[PDB]
């Protein structure tokens, strides 16, 4: 599967696809979310009435913030990748102005205004997500893809109530160390905070936050400033709700693993520490992976150089 | 409690990237 994946990754990420589109074959609706560089669109491809998300990212201000690369690095791999929880690319193109990225739409929304509204998910609920995540992140690992930006607003819900990632924009494919200060606070991992040289485990530290954030409400580390919460994380000092099974406690105490020769996905049975934890005993795997299991929640969004791109 | 603490941080809203 992996061998195949790995595959069929390399043939379209060695030959990338380029203009497969044009701006004035889409009807702009409305603006689904705000970044750096520009926005994203609900958009109506009018030739078919086919709903996308429509990317809109301004070169001069991509190339004024100095993001050229990781700009031509996240289209490379969006049209390179292909999983169940991972957004499609339908279609990417450039004008004078700006570059585009047409994928799916997702009409479910953001985990986060979910997680926000509820206040937290229920151990099962919080399972079913992190089981998404896991099987992704050996995909992405596979392919030596280190994703750096894991959050619940970088995941979107689905009809059917799965994950959709949709934010490649610090994803970089290499096989051992990096060593860019880059992702959001909450997440980082402590040996990026400290500097060091470090390596995919970064991602199973981030999936210790996630799974945390989702199970509690709150992050297991925040603080008015990101340098206070920096503090917190390089401490290692982490403090559970009562409410936390005890086998929730445990693959959190191993993923939430300042020494990364002791995290769990980086000890030598990798992923199948994790996929292999009591906490993840009734995840039935293949049936995640195709999208078998039934969601526990069904749902949405808030008011508003470059030749091989 | 660690949840008033967390609304207390001005960080219970979407967080961007450093
Ligand atoms: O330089 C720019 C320019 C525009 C946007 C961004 C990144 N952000 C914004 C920043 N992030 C979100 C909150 C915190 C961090 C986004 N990217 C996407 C991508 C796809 C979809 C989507 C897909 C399918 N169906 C519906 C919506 C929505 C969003 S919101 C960077």
């Amino acid at each position: 599967f992996l061998a195949k994946a790995k595959e069929d990754f390399l043939k379209k990420w060695e030959n990338p696809a380029q203009n497969t589109a044009h701006l004035d074959q889409f009807e702009r609706i409305k603006t689904l979310g705000t970044g750096s560089f520009g926005r994203v669109m609900l958009v109506k491809h009018m030739e078919t009435g086919n709903h996308y998300a429509m990317k809109i990212l301004d070169k001069q201000k991509v190339v004024k913030l100095k993001q050229i690369e990781h700009t031509l690095n996240e289209k490379r791999i969006l049209q390179a990748v292909n999983f169940p929880f991972l957004v499609k690319l339908e279609f990417s193109f450039k004008d004078n102005s700006n570059l585009y990225m047409v994928m799916e739409y997702v009409p479910g929304g953001e985990m986060f205004s979910h997680l926000r509204r509820i206040g937290r998910f229920s151990e099962p609920h919080a399972r079913f997500y992190a089981a998404q995540i896991v099987l992704t992140f050996e995909y992405l690992h596979s392919l030596d893809l280190i994703y750096r930006d894991l959050k619940p607003e970088n995941l979107l819900i689905d009809q059917q109530g799965y994950i959709q990632v949709t934010d490649f924009g610090f994803a970089k494919r290499v096989k051992g160390r990096t060593w860019t200060l880059c992702g959001t606070p909450e997440y980082l991992a402590p040996e990026i905070i400290l500097s060091k040289g470090y390596n995919k485990a970064v991602d199973w530290w981030a999936l210790g936050v996630l799974i945390y954030e989702m199970a509690a409400g709150y992050p297991p580390f925040f603080a008015d400033q990101p340098i206070q919460i920096y503090e917190k994380i390089v401490s290692g000092k982490v403090r559970f709700p009562s409410h936390f099974s005890s086998d929730l406690k445990d693959l959190l105490r191993n993923l939430l693993q300042v020494d990364l020769t002791k995290r769990f996905g980086n000890l030598k049975n990798g992923v199948n520490d994790i996929k292999n934890h009591k906490w993840f005993a009734t995840t039935d795997w293949i049936a995640i992976y195709q999208r078998k299991v039934e969601a526990p929640f069904i749902p949405n969004f808030d008011d508003y150089e470059f030749s091989e791109f | 409690t660690t949840y008033a603490d967390f609304i207390a941080s001005g960080r219970t809203g979407r967080r961007n990237a450093i």
